[PDB]
RNA sequence: GAUGUCGGCUCAUCACAUCCUGGGGCUGAAGUAGGUCCCAAGGGUAUGGCUGUUCGCCAUUUAAAGUGGUACGCGAGCUGGGUUUAGAACGUCGUGAGACAGUUCGGUCCCUAUCUGCCGUGGGCGCUGGAGAACUGAGGGGGGCUGCUCCUAGUACGAGAGGACCGGAGUGGACGCAUCACUGGUGUUCGGGUUGUCAUGCCAAUGGCACUGCCCGGUAGCUAAAUGCGGAAGAGAUAAGUGCUGAAAGCAUCUAAGCACGAAACUUGCCCCGAGAUGAGUUCUCCCUGACCCUUUAAGGGUCCUGAAGGAACGUUGAAGACGACGACGUUGAUAGGCCGGGUGUGUAAGCGCAGCGAUGCGUUGAGCUAACCGGUACUAAUGAACCGUGAGGCUUAA
RNA sequence: AAUUCCUUGUCGGGUAAGUUCCGACCUGCACGAAUGGCGUAAUGAUGGCCAGGCUGUCUCCACCCGAGACUCAGUGAAAUU
RNA sequence: CACAGGUGGUCAGGUAGAGAAUACCAAGGCGCUUGAGAGAACUCGGGUGAAGGAACUAGGCAAAAUGGUGCCGUAACUUC
RNA sequence: AGGACCGAACCGACUAAUGUUGAAAAAUUAGCGGAUGACUUGUGGCUGGGGGUGAAAGGCCAAUCAAACCGGGAGAUAGCU
């Protein structure tokens, strides 16, 4: 798959910050309303990361007005502008789907200092 | 992804707390109502002394689903519950004034502008 | 579930026309021992491609 | 106008600046070398035979070897034919490249679909399964009734039943051309196309458009 | 549907399959030549060759991995003491399958599997 | 000397007396919306509450929820609610045994497919010297549904209320094909956590067993809920219908001659199969260019030499496959396993050191391990051979 | 009504929609007092109805693990005709 | 029938467990008298399942689910 | 204390699937009722066919029951096939 690898790495971004599941992350995504274009911030907990080169994605959860909201960003999409790690969390699993069942004080993640 | 018999929360101050979808409007043999799709609902729980009351049959619009919406770049927005906004039968305007919880841009159509205007997010 | 009419000798033979056994086309001769063997199988004495790779 | 023969490298996507993701099949089309021109007089219709790829010099047989030597081209992995639309001309030995699809907006892609083998009626024909419970005896995915009672007294020809599925010629029509790359000999086409990765594909301009 | 799948079921459940290949790998390492069925030898390739490859670098962790996959300290000792040094210059291909006719009892195709330099 | 009954499920198929969509005449057709009649069977043609129900009522839909035939289609396809056994009870009748086209509760549905048929897939021979490909296309099958919104246009029409034809664009529902880039499901062949117990001499570490013990994730593949595509346009001949010219019959008249339109119906155009199309077709390429005998002389038989092109067989095998078959490869070699590198997944191995009384924590360390994946690599296995297939291919006439 | 033909009687409750169920009524075709009448706590592999939970029952099926099915070697039936 | 059935009484180890339940083991005894492959339809016995959650059906049939110990709390009605 | 409660052995048999030329002329798997009693079970005995026995189903009386099985009257009779 040399050809597909070349086509993909032609488009892969370069400035993707390193982050791990359990890290609180802010994602700035472009939004178009009519003709104007603007940035919208989505801040939440990284609960899943899929590493597949150009097809890499990651899910971010936030409690928006009582109800949870999960957004699965595609890390190399031009729609997503910047990613920033706001807090380094300490977990032991690659995927944190148990936070769906958890709520409140139980949903806290210890901060990392490694 | 909303069918018949499925329970929905209410994301408005019309009074109803929980409603049940009894027909997915559109075409014949249509299966599912996604976000932005009109449904026929029956009210199963309502606060006393509200605009609507238990047992009422009227229309609603799906504004949140657990199945989520897909964006053109391929992202998915999922929610922890399915919620709708009640509408009048013959005018399709919302019954209530306030909208609670976020919505999506799939309601960016000339008819749901009043929902988008008073939504707290998106 | 079951016949209504007894099938014949003729139909029996026609059904059995595909039961013939295919004899072995040609046996391979070992270069060292000269024994006949199935191709890609070792000889009865334990040779294969001229080498005696068998304990016995 | 004529098409070309390539292979299914696989599936990827193209991100556009607008924020959309386009799923593309990558079709590798090398130079199609013309091995024979058919004309109305000798053959009865206007066509060009083409070959592509390489083939082992020991696995090319003498008949095909001489057929390629007649046109003076190297032996490929097969031979395909394309009908000429009454205005175009080709000569034996010419090499047609991917640049033929420089201006083509939509294409039709023909290939051999993935083979599913012996397929039951539920999978092959979208038959609805009977009840999994409520007394059902050994009749969960069975086809059900297959005819009337003794007035026809027969099963009608062409009835939907179980059998071989896939591994058959399939064409997908009116697929957008996303990118035509001469240097790397590539054609990116929107959407899935028939067959497995590494299988031969015939790409023509769209007939309907 | 078997598209691009690996491994033969061999008409056994996974537990029996693992136990059988553990025993058979022990036998092959012990004797250096065993008569089995042809498909069983084809799978014994995949079971035994990774173990000999593991037996190249002699460390306690590799010893414990080999013991986890073999459950025979004699086999682990023979691997790390003899077959590691023996095959240390070979890039795979530690084994050889020779077809040897059919079994009388059930007409099953038979094969000898051997270590490529046993000298016995 | 047995043709299983009602309803339901699965699967359907024809008719047309058309339910929707198309074409048209009239209208008590101003417009929207209708009614009625004629042509039209291509495609489409509800979900639930109640009841054993078909029906029916009701709720909510749809463009529409057509009417009938097919053993009131369909039990060697399913069910067994109802009817139509044996138990029991109520009302009624009868002195009673019992009975009831009253009601109630309960109450065994067998069949391994020989033939026809049908869906798939092979072997043989044939097609006239053999073989390898690529085709033409006679013929056959598939497919053909439609809503809503906006523009034309608040125009035509209309006192207003309302409100188009024709044409154009977008966006949907149901259906169909393909596929795995994405979102997911699965993933008892990958990693980890943990309970009980046995074990490897013991600690430590691992293994077995308990539904994969129970769980948490998750590769490739397969897959839908995921995402691409499609139904056409066009042409020809027409149905009802509309006409132009035009006599019989000085006029009039679509018709008698002649001419022009006219529908989702027909034939094509779209996709698939397709030369056993025995009417067995066409094109390109490859191959075989030796002597003798015999006699019922013929498209005859026999011995020796020769055995080509190719095939088949065998082996390593496949995103091909029930088995055949089909594709790739066999040392002039990447065909399979291994190996190396990467990738992905899991989530910081073991050993050791340090802290703590200890559970345990920190460092080495994003570590160890990692199936099917990607790129490479002859390490192992794909053998010198043998086998089938011949030796120029009939007659007649004609150029 | 285990009893009511007309009958899906009427009104109400519950459902968006209730021939079933619950409550009341009384024109009881054709209840009724030890072939017992009317109630009744507890008991029931008892009939009917409703609700929470739960779910592949279902929309609509997908993938997986085993036993057959399929091929190979051995042995080798049956109904029926 | 070398047949998944029936057949009275006695013996009763360890770990966990209320237990003669149950799991893993000891003594002791067995792998059940056709096998080898392959990994289609379909059938049988199981595992998991997005969104919904009885819309299935004559009927929640069947499945899913609950399930232990201690403490707290415990309705109508009742023959107390 | 209890014809008390949950639950193994033991006794049974409500539902479903399988099987129905079955592994089995009534069973298997998963669930299910009782489980100190009107319980269950071994050994022996008694009741005999117009008879027995029956917490009563015309149930059971050796895979046979609105009148067992064996032998006989007997070649019953058969306006029927
Ligand atoms: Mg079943």
């Amino acid at each position: 798959s040399n050809i597909i690898k070349q086509l993909e790495q032609e488009q892969m971004k370069q400035d993707v910050p390193s982050f791990r599941p359990g890290d609180t992350v802010e994602v700035k995504v472009w939004v178009v309303e009519g003709s104007k274009k603007r940035l919208q911030a989505f801040e939440g907990v990284v609960i899943a990361i899929r590493n597949r080169g150009l097809h890499s994605a990651f899910t971010v959860r936030k409690i928006s007005n009582g109800e949870g909201v999960e957004r699965v960003f595609q890390t190399h999409s031009p729609v997503v502008d910047s990613i920033s790690v706001k807090r380094r969390g300490a977990v032991r699993k690659a995927k944190l789907y148990y936070l769906r069942e958890r709520t409140g004080k139980a949903a806290r993640i210890k901060e990392r200092l490694n | 992804m909303i069918q018949e018999q499925t329970m929905l929360n209410v994301a408005d101050n019309s009074g109803a707390r929980r409603v049940m979808c009894i027909k997915v409007l559109g075409g014949s043999h249509r299966r599912y109502a996604g976000v932005g799709d009109i449904i026929k609902i029956t009210i199963k729980e309502a606060i006393p002394r509200g605009k609507v009351k238990k047992g009422d049959v009227l229309k609603a619009v799906v504004v949140r689903t657990k199945k989520g919406v897909r964006r053109p770049d391929g992202s998915v927005i999922r929610f922890d519950g399915n919620a709708c906004v009640l509408l009048n039968n013959n005018s399709e305007q919302p019954i209530g004034t306030r909208i609670f919880g976020p919505v999506t841009r799939e309601l960016r159509s000339e008819k749901f502008m009043k929902i988008i205007s008073l939504a707290p997010e998106v | 579930a079951v016949q209504q009419n007894k099938p014949t000798r003729s139909k029996r033979g026609m059904r059995r026309s595909h039961d013939a056994l295919t004899a072995v086309t040609s046996l391979s001769v070992d270069k060292t021992s000269g024994e006949k063997h199935l191709r890609h199988h070792i000889t009865a004495d334990g040779y294969y491609r001229g080498r005696k790779v068998i304990a016995k | 106008m004529i098409g070309l023969v390539g292979k299914k490298v696989g599936m990827t996507r193209i991100f556009t600046e607008d924020g959309v993701s386009i799923p593309v099949t990558v079709i590798e089309v090398e130079a199609n070398r013309v091995t024979q021109v058919k004309d109305l007089a000798n053959d009865g219709y206007r066509a060009i035979q083409v070959t592509t790829g390489a083939k082992k010099a020991n696995r090319v047989t003498k008949p095909e070897a001489g057929h390629f030597a007649k046109a003076g081209v190297e032996a490929g992995r097969g031979l395909w034919e394309f009908r000429l639309a009454e205005g175009e001309e080709f000569t034996v030995g010419q090499s047609i490249s991917v640049e033929l699809f420089a201006d083509v907006k939509k294409v039709d892609v023909t290939g051999t679909s993935k083979g599913k083998g012996f397929a039951g009626t539920v999978k092959r024909w979208n038959f609805r399964t009977q009840d999994a419970t409520h007394g059902n005896s050994l009749s969960h995915r069975v086809p059900g009734s297959i005819g009337q009672n003794q007035t026809p007294g027969k099963v009608f020809k062409g009835k939907k039943m179980a059998g071989q599925m896939g591994n058959e010629r399939v064409t997908v029509q009116s697929l957008d051309v996303v990118r035509v790359d001469a240097e790397r000999n590539l054609l990116l086409v929107k959407g899935a196309v028939p067959g497995a990765t590494g299988s031969d594909l015939i790409v023509k301009p769209a007939v309907k458009a | 549907m078997r598209h691009r799948k690996s491994g033969r079921q061999l008409n056994r459940n996974s537990s029996h399959r693992q136990a059988m290949f553990r025993n058979m790998a022990g036998s092959l390492v012990r004797h250096e030549i065993i008569k089995t069925t042809l498909p069983k030898a084809k799978e014994l390739r995949r079971v035994v060759e990774p173990l000999i490859t593991l037996a190249k670098t002699d460390s306690v962790a590799n010893r414990r991995l080999a013991f986890a996959r073999t459950r025979d300290n004699e086999i682990v000792a023979k691997l790390f003491n003899e077959l590691g040094p023996r095959f240390a210059s070979r890039a795979g291909g530690y084994t050889r399958i020779l077809k040897c006719g059919f079994r009388a009892g059930d007409n099953a195709p038979m094969a000898y599997i051997e270590l490529v330099d046993r000298s016995e």
